[PDB]
């Protein structure tokens, strides 16, 4: 099949488009991936929060930047 | 050998079985446990093929349905003519059509609701009737009150007639099933008798009252002054000093000098200025013709003697070489199938009732009906309404037949044969030439819109901007206005002014003109062809699968209604043809509510108004705003709005009120449209314990409807609230405006 | 009995031809052939929609999934009380006509036939699946 | 009550069973071991043909018209509405 | 008076709005004869439209700044300013009503429910037993308060519950 | 006759009968007692 | 165990009539898992009326 | 692939086989009920979950239950 979902090979082996609808749907439910255990689910929601913070600055960053170049 | 063939006494009397609910069918005769019970028993209780499988009783059940209808018709029309005789100030509008509102209708002295009895003209205090029931009885010349209360009389006793009739053959004396199928002899005395002796005793009608009084009323002696219509007949006399025709009597008629009778069978063509009304000679001429026309039709076949004809034998002869066996059965099928006849009749009646009001608004016949705007605009969506609904009868009990009475094992190498095999190309077609319709046809308006935003109308698609003019329709309409030159010599007028000319003013109101065509109309007409190739394109899956597909290999074992298949492979939701007549219902509603849009519109712009120049009703502003859906919203909606959005504290102030709750009930249908069955029973479950916690439990057990009926509940409350909102805004409209 | 084999050169029903034929999926994953012998030659429905005529005797049809046989054999077997065997074969050649194919009918008890996917207990004796958590994939509890 | 004469694969026996009783009921009560399975009409485990007199057993489901109208009878379900005659043990002929 | 609220007895805009009433009255009626039905109804009209005004005015009803009367809604309030008659005694009587009909609702529903034939009650019913119970049913309340006290009103802890509870 | 009696105790035509009632009870109520707001 | 045409009340919790009473219309006494035959009187959502029971999941009440 | 479940509550009358469009259903001899038959499902990976048979099984909880899995082209009931 395709890699299609790493985390969920039995969505990866749709032959249809569904595999691909459901890999993103399940993108981020990962006490349902496969192998999961519990520290390392952990350190990924750990992660997963990381990069919102990340998301976070750099849309007031961008806010500032563009108004102090544009603005009145 | 055609007769006559009856059971005598087939069914008694009693109110026994009236006592016992589902009597009619096997299971609902074992009474309710369940709430579904009552509604299934309501549901099934006209489906006599699920009653039983006798054609023959079956056949007799529905005569004396029929029976029952025309009784209720009979009923209505009584009581319509009852309070136009007791409630109107119709003999008011006689003697002032000008400048008198029809109106029939008065309520009563209570907490506000007379503040509705407004004033029409006449001193008369009721309520504007766009039926046009006072154009129609002056055109057929009631004068006195007391005609249309005799009149009513004499309805409440027809209807008194069918419905003893209707028990008499059901439970006296039944026909037989070979007098049933007797079906050449029941064509030749319908197609014959039926209409041509109804149209030629109009005509008499018509020639010896209505012209003669009409004549009066538009020559202008007050309507009380006219002699009694039995006196005209009376006196030969006056018939002749009206037309001297009639003082040869009829001898010229049987010198076959039918020349000298023109002076009341004419060929104008065109209206009457002076009453907007088409030429009363003229109508006379044209129902002699229908009825000496559909007289000679009724002898084409074969009943009881050697001449005639056999349908049978002329479509077995009818076969061509691509086609196999030809015509061939189909006779066979007709003669047996309810629903085959039942859909072609539906089919063929919407269409009809379509025309009419396509040929009515086209070439008004009643005296001064073209000034009431309002009664044009509301007699024509309505037929129209009518039709369509008819239509999409047609494409239900066809699908319906097709699931019940077909069978194979007749029809080896036929139309249909070929048809269902190959019904993928056709339908796959279909599909190609539905999308690309809507694609160019939307995309069109949308494009202009695009432009006009951005600024660049250059670019849009105008009558100004890039054009499409339909040419075709204007060279056709030139040529309807040249025809009556050389290939119509006898003529006088063209049967329209639309097809060009001048303008016919009676009393300041816009009575008619020509209408021209621009690329905005182009756009319309394609939008209104695409929406119809949809709504074609969904029924024809519909029949078509109804009884399989490649999904369902045995879709007809299950029923012609039903909910779906399961979840499973997938999820068969929404897989009956009684779910795709459902969904045509959706696409046709839309289809028609945009063709009555265009009409309206069109109509206000370029037709209606009050002449002086024309004042027009919105000043043809359609012209220029119809190329962009924005000037449609605003220009047409936003602005006839006001109407409407401000009738409080006026009699016409219901139509707000009315307004307003149509809305209501059209967003209340939404919640079935989108709800499920299974967390409906869920919440029942909670609250059967919320009952049963205080010993109030039913006896029958509260259940959630089948999904098919929640459906069905959705689409009826939905279709309501549209078709009501758009009504009411319609009749405030054009009541205050016009 | 034996499980009988398959023969190719069989004269095929009756029938003109329709467009609810095969695809692509016959000659590239497998298809399933039908077998039967009528008593007598007569006309009947196709499953997949048309009006076919079986011949006396040895008929055969060919069809992509299994639910079409398996429906057509509801229809012989009930309306003609023929007892068809139809196979399962792939563009590879090979052959497999089972779709019922188990000596009889499985609708009658048989001896041999063994039990599968049987819990021998009630349903309502299964365990929460906070126990079935974390295993290898999305594991029901009724799994086990 | 009702003769029900029933022609088992043991002999005939007649019994008595009234008209608000199942026959398969009955035929228990006096003794005797009849086939059944799901006792709720919606198999034919208990099948019966009746070769004279009548049942009512319309709270079935299994049976169609015409299995009814050539005298099968789940007994299970089916009351007795005359003295009547049933052989037994018939599911095998029903198919 | 309470919160700021002038009766509209005293109100300017009450017997403004009053007049302005009355204006669109005559505005409507000056276009008949005076015997004319129409007429006569719009004097009628008028005369209703005054008498309730009055009556309103009588009432003691507080009417704001747009001179239409507010209602008060607190029992000590309304009784230490006289205006029980707005509230205290409709929402009484409709109490009253209310506990009547769906008492005598659960007797005929028990009445039945002691009966063979349930769906057949539910149904088609016992026309002189429904006027009896209605006949008897003024005492609702008595009679409810006594079961309450011997606690015969409600059921036990037997009804279906769900799996989870 | 008994028939008829029964198909009157029928269930819907009881519930009309009694709505009719009712309402033509209010509805005269309003007639000779026009505009009630209090009390 | 109990009595034909007796009344016991349900007790097996993914029955219809769960905590509801029924009517034995018999009991096995065979070695069939769930002898006891019980009528009801209101359907289930499958409108089925009576079902098998063993003798733990009924009481006669 | 979806998953089917026999119970002890099987009375065999077969309705569920007799429901089962894809043959995913056989009975077998037993001795849990008066039928001495159990409902068999050898042929799981046919079953589309049409559930045809759990709309048969008259038994209190259905004797029987599907449980919808992983799909395939039969699962999907695809003739394409
Ligand atoms: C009050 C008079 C009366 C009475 C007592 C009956 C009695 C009956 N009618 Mg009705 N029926 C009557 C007048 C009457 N009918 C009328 C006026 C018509 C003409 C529309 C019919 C048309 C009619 C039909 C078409 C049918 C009945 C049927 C019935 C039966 C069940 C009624 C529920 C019963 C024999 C049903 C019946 O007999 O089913 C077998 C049925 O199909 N009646
Ligand atoms: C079929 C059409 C029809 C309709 C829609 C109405 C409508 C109305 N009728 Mg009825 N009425 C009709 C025919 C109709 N009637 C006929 C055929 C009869 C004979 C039974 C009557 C006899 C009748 C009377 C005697 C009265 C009404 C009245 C009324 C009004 C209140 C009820 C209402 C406007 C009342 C009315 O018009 O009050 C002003 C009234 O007094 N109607
Ligand atoms: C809830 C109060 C109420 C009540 C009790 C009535 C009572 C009545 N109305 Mg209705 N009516 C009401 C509100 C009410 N109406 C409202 C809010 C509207 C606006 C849609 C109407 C509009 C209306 C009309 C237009 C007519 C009636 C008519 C009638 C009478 C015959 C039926 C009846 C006395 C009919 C009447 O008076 O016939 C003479 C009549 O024609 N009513
Ligand atoms: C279909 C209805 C109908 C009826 C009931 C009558 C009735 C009558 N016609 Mg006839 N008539 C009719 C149609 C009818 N006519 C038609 C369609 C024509 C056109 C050919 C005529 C042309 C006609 C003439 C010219 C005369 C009659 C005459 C008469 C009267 C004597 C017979 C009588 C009042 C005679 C008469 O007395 O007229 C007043 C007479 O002279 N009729
Ligand atoms: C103008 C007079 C006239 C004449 C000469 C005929 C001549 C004939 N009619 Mg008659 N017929 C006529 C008018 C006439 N009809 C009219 C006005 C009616 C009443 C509506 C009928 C209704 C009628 C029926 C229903 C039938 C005939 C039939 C016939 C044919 C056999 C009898 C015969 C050719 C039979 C036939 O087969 O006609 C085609 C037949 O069954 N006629
Ligand atoms: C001439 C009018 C007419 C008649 C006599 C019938 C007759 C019938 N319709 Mg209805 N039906 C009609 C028009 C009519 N229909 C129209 C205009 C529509 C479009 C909304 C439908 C759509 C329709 C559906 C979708 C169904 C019926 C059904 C029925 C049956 C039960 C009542 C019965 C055969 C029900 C049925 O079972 O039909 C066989 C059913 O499900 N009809
Ligand atoms: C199906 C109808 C249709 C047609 C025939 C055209 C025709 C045209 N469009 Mg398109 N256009 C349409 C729908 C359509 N458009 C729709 C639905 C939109 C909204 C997204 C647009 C938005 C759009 C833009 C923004 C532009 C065009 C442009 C054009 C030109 C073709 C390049 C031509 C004037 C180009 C243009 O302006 O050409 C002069 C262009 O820039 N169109
Ligand atoms: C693709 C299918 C299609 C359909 C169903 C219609 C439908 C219609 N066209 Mg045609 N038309 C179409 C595409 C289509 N048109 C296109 C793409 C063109 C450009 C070549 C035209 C150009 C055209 C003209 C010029 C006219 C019509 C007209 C009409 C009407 C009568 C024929 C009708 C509404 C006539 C009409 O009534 O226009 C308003 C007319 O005069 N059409
Ligand atoms: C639904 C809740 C509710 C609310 C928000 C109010 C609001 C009010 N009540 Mg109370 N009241 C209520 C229900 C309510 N009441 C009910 C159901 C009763 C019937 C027993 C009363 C009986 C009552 C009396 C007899 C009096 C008030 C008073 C008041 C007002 C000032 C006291 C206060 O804030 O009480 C807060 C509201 C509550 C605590 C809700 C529970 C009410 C209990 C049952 C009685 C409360 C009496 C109150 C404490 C008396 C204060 C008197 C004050 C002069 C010191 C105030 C508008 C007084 C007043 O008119 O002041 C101008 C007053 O004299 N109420
Ligand atoms: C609200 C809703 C329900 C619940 C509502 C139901 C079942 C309708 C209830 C109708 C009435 C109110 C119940 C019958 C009342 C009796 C006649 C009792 C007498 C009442 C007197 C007032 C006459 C569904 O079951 C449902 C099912 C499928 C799709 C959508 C829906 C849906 O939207
Ligand atoms: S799930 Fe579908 S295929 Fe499987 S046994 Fe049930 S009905 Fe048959
Ligand atoms: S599942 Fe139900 S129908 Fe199927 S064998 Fe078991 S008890 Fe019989
Ligand atoms: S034992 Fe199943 S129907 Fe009688």
């Amino acid at each position: 099949t395709k890699l299609f979902p790493k985390f969920s090979q039995g969505l990866a082996q749709d032959p249809t488009t569904r595999r691909i609808w459901y890999g993103l749907a399940m993108a981020h439910d990962f006490e349902s991936h496969d192998g999961m255990t519990e520290e390392n689910l952990y350190q990924k929601i750990f992660a997963s929060h990381f990069g919102q913070l990340s998301i976070i600055f750099l849309w007031t960053s961008g806010n500032l930047f563009h108004v102090a170049w544009q603005g009145n | 050998k055609v007769k006559i063939a009856v059971d005598r006494n087939p069914v008694e009397t009693s109110f026994e079985k009236w006592a016992k609910p589902g009597h009619f069918s096997r299971t609902l005769s074992k009474g309710p446990n369940t709430t579904t019970w009552i509604w299934n028993l309501h549901a099934d209780a006209h489906d006599f093929d699920s009653h039983t499988s006798d054609l023959e009783e079956i056949s007799r059940k529905v005569f004396s349905a029929h029976f029952g209808q025309l009784g209720i018709i009979f009923i209505w029309l009584s009581g319509m003519y009852f309070h136009g005789a007791r409630f109107s100030n119709y003999e008011a509008w006689l003697s002032d059509p000008t400048h008198i509102k029809p109106s029939a209708q008065v309520v009563w002295p209570i907490v506000g609701q007379e503040i509705l009895n407004g004033d029409v003209g006449g001193g008369f205090q009721g309520i504007q009737i766009t039926s046009g029931f006072f154009q129609l009885w002056r055109a057929s010349g009631i004068t006195s009150e007391l005609q249309l209360y005799t009149t009513a009389i004499g309805g409440l006793v027809m209807a008194a007639a069918m419905f003893f009739a209707g028990w008499f053959h059901y439970h006296k004396a039944a026909p037989k099933l070979e007098w049933f199928q007797n079906v050449e002899s029941m064509l030749n005395h319908h197609l014959g008798g039926l209409l041509g002796l109804g149209s030629l005793a109009w005509a008499g009608h018509q020639i010896h009252v209505s012209l003669p009084v009409n004549k009066l009323l538009d020559a202008g002696v007050d309507p009380k002054e006219i002699p009694l219509p039995h006196d005209l007949l009376l006196n030969r006399a006056i018939m002749a000093d009206l037309y001297p025709s009639f003082a040869k009597g009829i001898a010229p008629f049987f010198t076959l000098n039918w020349s000298e009778y023109s002076d009341f069978l004419t060929f104008k063509g065109g209206l009457n200025p002076v009453t907007g009304g088409l030429w009363l000679s003229d109508t006379a001429h044209h129902h002699v013709a229908i009825a000496v026309l559909f007289l000679v039709a009724g002898h084409m076949y074969r009943t009881n003697w050697g001449i005639g004809h056999s349908m049978k034998e002329i479509l077995e002869a009818h076969r061509g070489p691509f086609t196999g066996e030809g015509h061939v059965g189909l006779y066979e099928i007709l003669t047996t199938s309810w629903h085959a006849q039942l859909a072609i009749n539906l089919a063929l009646f919407g269409s009809l009732s379509i025309i009419v009001a396509h040929h009515m608004y086209a070439m008004p016949p009643y005296p001064y009906l073209a000034t009431d705007y309002g009664t044009q605009l509301s007699l024509f969506t309505h037929h129209t309404w009518i039709g369509g609904f008819c239509i999409v009868g047609a494409g239900a009990h066809a699908a319906i037949f097709m699931v019940r009475d077909y069978d194979p094992t007749n029809n080896y190498n036929n139309l249909l044969d070929r048809v269902i095999r190959h019904r993928d190309a056709i339908i796959s077609h279909l599909n190609w030439v539905c999308i690309f319709l809507g694609f160019h046809s939307f995309g069109l308006y949308i494009h202009n819109d695009t432009m006009s935003a951005l600024g660049r109308p250059q670019d849009m698609f105008s009558d100004t901007a890039i054009q499409l003019q339909p040419v075709f329709a204007q060279w056709i309409q030139n040529t309807h206005f040249l025809a009556p030159q050389l290939t119509a010599p006898n003529a006088l007028a063209a049967t329209s002014l639309t097809w060009g000319g001048d303008l016919v003013a009676v009393g300041g109101k816009v009575a008619m003109m020509p209408i021209s065509l621009g690329t905005s109309d182009f756009m319309v007409h394609h939008i209104h062809a695409f929406t119809i190739h949809v709504t074609v394109l969904i029924l024809l899956k519909g029949v078509l699968f109804a009884r399989s597909s490649r999904l369902i290999p045995d879709k007809a074992n299950l029923g012609f209604r039903f909910p779906c298949d399961g979840p499973g492979r997938g999820g068969t939701c929404q897989v009956s043809a009684w779910d795709h007549v459902f969904l045509g219902l959706f696409w046709m509603y839309n289809s028609l509510s945009i063709v009555i849009f265009h009409f309206s519109w069109k109509m206000q712009s370029d037709v209606w108004g009050t002449v002086t120049g024309v004042s027009h009703i919105t000043g043809g502003n359609f012209a220029q705003s119809a190329n962009t859906i924005n000037g449609w919203l605003r220009d047409f909606l936003w602005a006839q709005s006001s109407q409407v959005i401000q009738s409080y504290g006026s009699a016409l102030s219901a139509y707000g009120l009315i307004f307003l709750g149509a809305h209501f009930v059209w967003a209340f249908s939404l919640m079935f449209l989108f709800s499920g069955r299974g967390y409906w029973q869920e919440l029942i479950e909670s609250i059967v314990w919320a009952h049963n916690k205080l010993k109030v439990a039913p006896a029958i057990q509260p259940r959630a409807l089948s999904i098919t009926q929640g459906r069905a509940v959705g689409v009826a409350h939905y279709l309501l609230g549209g078709i009501a909102t758009t009504w009411s805004f319609f009749l405030a409209r054009i009541i205050s405006v016009g | 009995w034996t499980v009988p084999t398959l023969n190719p050169d069989t004269p095929s029903p009756i029938f003109g031809g329709s467009t609810g034929g095969l695809l692509r999926k016959a000659q590239t994953e497998e298809f399933y052939v039908i077998t039967w012998e009528a008593k007598k030659e007569q006309i009947f429905e196709m499953p997949t929609g048309g009006a076919a005529i079986m011949r006396q005797g040895p008929n055969l049809l060919k069809f992509g999934k299994k639910e079409q046989c398996l429906a057509l054999t509801t229809q012989l077997r009930n309306k003609f009380k023929l007892t068809p065997c139809f196979y399962r074969v792939f563009p590879d050649g090979k052959v497999q006509y089972l779709h019922p194919a188990d000596g009889v009918y499985p609708e009658k008890v048989n001896a041999g036939r063994v039990g599968a996917n049987q819990n021998m207990r009630r349903i309502g004796q299964n365990v929460n699946p906070i126990k079935v958590k974390f295993s290898g994939r999305m594991m029901s509890p009724a799994e086990i | 009550a009702y003769k029900v004469t029933l022609k088992t694969p043991s002999g005939d026996k007649t019994i008595e069973c009234p008209a608000d009783t199942y026959i398969l009921d009955a035929a228990e009560e006096a003794g005797l071991d009849l086939p059944y399975s799901c006792r709720a009409g919606a198999c034919s485990s208990c099948a019966g043909k009746v070769a004279a007199g009548t049942v009512d057993q319309s709270d079935q489901s299994f049976l169609d018209d015409a299995q009814m109208g050539n005298g099968f009878v789940l007994t299970c379900v089916a009351y007795p509405t005359s003295d009547c005659t049933i052989q037994t043990h018939q599911e095998e002929a029903l198919y | 008076d309470i919160a700021g609220l002038t009766p509209c007895s005293e109100s300017k805009a009450y017997a403004k709005l009053e007049k302005k009433e009355l204006k669109t009255l005559e505005k409507r009626l000056k276009q008949y004869e005076a015997d004319s039905a129409p007429a006569v109804a719009l004097k009628a009209t008028m005369e209703r439209t005054k008498a309730r005004f009055a009556n309103y005015a009588k009432a003691g009803l507080l009417c704001g700044n747009d001179g239409l009367p507010h209602l008060i809604a607190d029992p000590g309030l309304a009784l230490k300013y006289g205006h029980a008659g707005e509230v205290f005694i409709p929402t009484f009587g409709f109490l009253y009503v209310a506990g009547y009909i769906g008492y005598v609702g659960r007797q005929y529903l028990i009445a039945v429910k002691g009966e063979a034939k349930p769906t057949d009650k539910e149904i088609i019913i016992d026309v002189p037993l429904a006027t009896k119970l209605a006949w008897q049913g003024a005492g609702w309340p008595l009679a409810a308060v006594q079961e309450l006290q011997r606690g015969t009103l409600l059921e036990k802890e037997e009804n279906i519950t769900v799996s989870p509870r | 006759m008994k028939d008829f009696t029964t198909y009157l105790s029928t269930a819907p035509v009881i519930a009309t009968i009694w709505f009719t009632f009712t309402a033509g009870l209010l509805i005269e109520i309003n007639r000779y007692f026009p505009d009630p707001l209090v009390f | 165990g109990p009595k034909r045409g007796s009344l016991v009340k349900i007790l097996r919790p993914e029955s219809y009539w769960f905590n509801q009473v029924g009517k034995v219309v018999s009991v096995d006494q065979s070695g069939v898992r769930y002898p006891v035959v019980v009528r009801f009187e209101n359907q289930n959502y499958a409108g089925v009326t009576t079902n098998n029971y063993a003798l733990d999941e009924v009481v006669a009440a | 692939a979806h998953i089917v479940k026999i119970y002890d509550t099987c009375i065999g009358c077969t309705q569920c086989v007799r429901a089962c469009p894809l043959d995913v259903l056989e009975m077998v001899p037993w001795d849990g009920c008066k039928a001495s038959q159990m409902a068999s499902a050898p042929r799981t990976e046919d079953c589309v979950g049409c559930k045809r048979c759990e709309t048969a099984c008259p038994t209190d909880f259905l004797s029987v239950r599907v449980y919808l899995g992983s799909e395939s082209t039969r699962s999907m009931g695809l003739s394409y």
